RNA sequence: UAUCCGCAGCAGGUCUCCAAGGUGAACAGCCUCUGGCAUGUUGGAACAAUGUAGGUAAGGGAAGUCGGCAAGCCGGAUCCG
RNA sequence: UGCUUCUGGGUCGGGGUUUCGUACGUAGCAGAGCAGCUGCUGCGAUCUAUUGAAAGUCAGCCCUCGACACAAGGGUUUGU
């Protein structure tokens, strides 16, 4: 007989293979589509999650209850040093899909990227690309190289540049860099190839990829949570207290006559550490890193034009479990996937965005930098000491 | 070079944080032995009864947060034993664990 | 014009709240909350500024044993104003109105939440204090 | 944004933190955190608790 | 809780004597001395799900359920009543 | 994920942060009062000063560039 009282499904079947990700960093499943009209540029970049923070701004949307009021909005900090480019890959489109035509690497590759090529760097003799790098200083090697470039120019359709992160500019424990392919979008294949090969082997910052007050997509792996039951992986209702053989279960696993149990019935297993992507995450700020000039270290990242203090983005005691954000960073709205210290892919929006909340201009008024390692009361150490006075230890 | 005595302070709070009440002192001894065999390169570590009493002084679930110990690596007297060197671990009663570096105490 | 945002609602069906007016009632017993679509095994609950159906459990006889429309004035559950503050009152209290927002009494004892005062202009006029 | 003072400890409350508590007789208070909240609800005099500002100012510390 | 009966070194059963200190109305419960013992037919490493035995939960307060089942509230003494 | 660019991680120590709430001792003509000796000496819960003090703080917090030792090792396989 039928289910007497209807009720919607628990969970979504669109994320069904609810298994551990085969990858640690998110892979861009689809890059933004190309058009030759726009100038050439990049479409994705890679950062690291640091922590979350308060923000105070003034809303500007007519007809709202909070028009020209001031609201607080949680934000996510993604520390993001400039990448460095090490290679170019061309793709040719086929009736069977899209296959790699040819790959060209740079003359000099840092040990940061070399570490990615070994699963035991301590024991290795570090021979990656040692015989390849001689193709660059040889006349025959370089003429074969430009033959490769011309072949890519006249046979390939989409161009992806290889870039890796700089792990020595981060407080993280690992020294093995992250390597990625980023699609070059813009003009024709010749222009894209010239652009990629004229800044091959050098650095690319974040402000050249993403602009302030823009809505992007975030890709990454969620937090792992181990083996979990149906009542927490699928959020089914708990059974009453009187149940004999356990109450954190789902009672009916299926009807009789379909003599199997379907793919759609909630079962216990791995929760979290899945690969996810979230769309429409808006950028409030692109802050530069600590820099040096005249022997004085300028650091006032979190300084707004309504505050005029010299506090940096780092709260007192640093970001918990992560460290200190000394180089460039971006500030997205809300929460992103993944835990602290997690690598995190950022990409341009796919769909065109013409809507009011997509075209609001963001002007910040206050950035809270109280200690997150407990209930913090003071924004800066100077403020703390001025309020408290001299201590015994002083 | 081989026969040598040094002294350290051990953060038992850190090394046994998170364990059950009835297993704290035994794991305190296990962690002390592991620390001794990691510092002095020998698998044979023996602990004085005075140090055992010091670790067990406050009971089974309340253990001192830090202990000052002396590690003495010395050659094994019983020649037929496979191990050439052993490490005696002794208790050092202190008043404050402040600014106490590891000290190369000499003979 | 501007609509009310979502708030941390904390008054399910069956909640008994105080009556902050001079109509003669002393308790409201919430029987249902207007505007609720519902879900399986999901108690319809009301936040501040919401209009509910209630009944009087203690009060003068002529206004007992029947259903009255009411508006929730204060709640003990702390709710988040979009300014970033979390506000909660000492008691859960409401007033009895008609179907179109006119209040049956003439004065309100105690403060009135800003959301309710904005949504119901007749409640705000008789509200002595606010927020 | 304006910065307001904790009704119990006298500390300085920033926009994101704290809670605000209105009584039946009006007289809205604001509290920095749940420690101050619980002390206020338990009806303790701030002049007697060492870590607040009223105590420090009345003892000239 | 191993010399008896129960197929067994079986959480069952099997008639009596003696009986310290403190708290406390008390041979109640809790801590100790005389006397006894080695955790009850094994140990080591971790701390997933589901369990068994305990706890705590904002706002509401039986709306749950056949049914307040279960848990929770109350608790001693003195003075009123 | 890490495992010699005098570099590295590791331990300990030191700062930052943060939790609770003002330590022991000493001094007080502060202290309901009581005892003794002719104002002093004793008992006395509590209070005041030293004292936002003392204690804890990554084991899954943040920086150290202080001290100490250690790290160029071991084993099993893989051929176009
Ligand atoms: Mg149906
Ligand atoms: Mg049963
Ligand atoms: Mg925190
Ligand atoms: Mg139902
Ligand atoms: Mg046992
Ligand atoms: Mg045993
Ligand atoms: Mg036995
Ligand atoms: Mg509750
Ligand atoms: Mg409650
Ligand atoms: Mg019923
Ligand atoms: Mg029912
Ligand atoms: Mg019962």
């Amino acid at each position: 007989s039928h289910r007497k009282f209807s009720a919607p499904r628990h969970g979504s079947l669109g994320f069904l293979p609810r298994k551990r990700s085969s990858r640690h960093r998110g892979k861009v499943k689809s890059f933004p589509k190309d058009d030759p009209s726009k100038p050439v540029h990049l479409t994705a970049f890679l950062g690291y999650k640091a922590g979350m923070t308060h923000i105070v701004r003034e809303v500007d949307r007519p007809g709202s209850k909070v028009n020209k009021k001031e609201v607080v909005e949680a934000v996510t900090i993604v520390e993001t040093p400039p990448m460095v480019v090490v290679g170019i890959v061309g793709y040719v489109e086929t009736p069977r899909g899209l296959r790699t035509f040819k790959t060209v690497f740079a003359e000099h590759i840092s040990d940061e990227c070399k570490r990615r090529f070994y699963k035991n760097w301590h024991k290795s003799k570090k021979k990656a690309f040692t015989k390849y790098c001689k193709k660059w200083q040889d006349d025959a090697g370089k003429r074969q190289l430009d033959k490769d470039f011309s072949s890519m120019k006249k046979y390939c359709q989409v161009i992806r540049v290889l870039a890796h992160t700089q792990m020595r500019l981060l407080p993280l424990r690992q020294k093995k860099a992250h390597l990625m392919e980023i699609q070059v979008n813009g003009g024709t294949v010749a222009e894209k190839l010239d652009w990629a090969r004229e800044r091959l082997e050098q650095q690319v910052p974040v402000s050249q990829v993403f602009g302030q007050d823009e809505m992007i997509d975030v890709i990454g792996v969620t937090k792992g949570k181990g083996y979990k039951g149906v009542t927490s992986r699928w959020h089914t209702k708990k059974l009453p207290r009187k149940t004999h053989r356990g109450l954190r279960k789902v009672a009916c696993i299926g009807a009789w006559h379909p003599a199997r149990v379907a793919f759609s019935v909630a079962r216990a297993g791995q929760k979290g550490y899945h690969h996810r992507t979230e769309i429409n995450k808006k950028i409030y700020k692109i802050g530069q890193g600590y820099l040096i000039k005249d022997g004085k270290l300028i650091k006032n990242n979190a300084s707004t034009d309504y505050d005029l203090s010299d506090k940096s983005i780092n709260p007192l005691g640093g970001f918990v479990h992560y460290g200190e954000v000394t180089n460039d960073f971006v500030m997205l709205k809300g929460c992103v996937v993944g835990t602290k210290k997690r690598v995190l892919t950022l990409r341009k929006s796919l769909l065109v965005q013409t809507k009011r909340r997509a075209l609001e201009k963001i002007d910040l008024k206050f950035i809270d930098t109280t200690s997150k390692f407990g209930h913090g009361r003071f924004q800066t150490v100077e403020e703390k000491k001025a309020f408290m006075g001299p201590l015994k230890k002083d | 070079n081989e026969v040598v005595t040094r002294e350290y302070t051990i953060n038992i709070h850190k090394r046994i944080h998170g364990v059950g009440f009835k297993k704290r002192a035994p794991r305190a001894l296990k962690e002390i032995r592991k620390f001794a065999m990691k510092e002095m390169g020998t698998p044979d570590v023996r602990i004085d009864t005075r140090l055992n009493k010091a670790v067990w002084a406050k009971g089974i679930r309340n253990v001192p947060y830090r202990i000052r110990v002396r590690l003495s690596r010395k050659r094994n007297e019983d020649e037929d034993s496979p191990n050439k060197l052993y490490t005696l671990v002794t208790y050092v009663p202190v008043t404050t664990f402040k600014n106490l570096q590891t000290v190369n105490v000499d003979e | 014009s501007g609509a009310k945002f979502r708030i941390s609602l904390g008054l399910p069906v069956g909640a008994v709240i105080n009556c902050a007016d001079n109509t003669g009632a002393k308790n409201l017993y919430i029987i249902s909350v207007k505007g609720i679509k519902g879900r399986l095994n999901r108690l319809p609950a009301a936040g501040v500024g919401d209009m509910v159906m209630a009944t009087v459990k203690k009060g003068k006889p002529e206004l007992r044993k029947k259903v009255h429309p009411a508006v929730v004035i204060r709640q003990r559950k702390s709710y988040r104003r979009k300014d970033g503050v979390f506000l909660y009152f000492e008691d859960n209290a409401g007033v009895i109105v008609n179907n179109k927002g006119e209040m049956k009494g003439s004065a309100i004892t105690g403060p009135v939440a800003k959301e309710c005062a904005d949504l119901w202009p007749r409640i705000a006029s008789n509200a002595g204090s606010i927020a | 944004m304006k910065v307001e003072l904790c009704s119990f400890s006298g500390y300085k409350i920033y926009p994101g933190h704290g809670r605000r508590y209105a009584r039946t007789d009006g007289k809205v208070f604001q509290f920095l955190n749940a420690k101050c909240e619980s002390a206020f609800l338990s009806k303790r005099n701030p002049r007697q608790i060492n870590w607040t500002v009223l105590y420090r100012r009345k003892h000239k510390k």
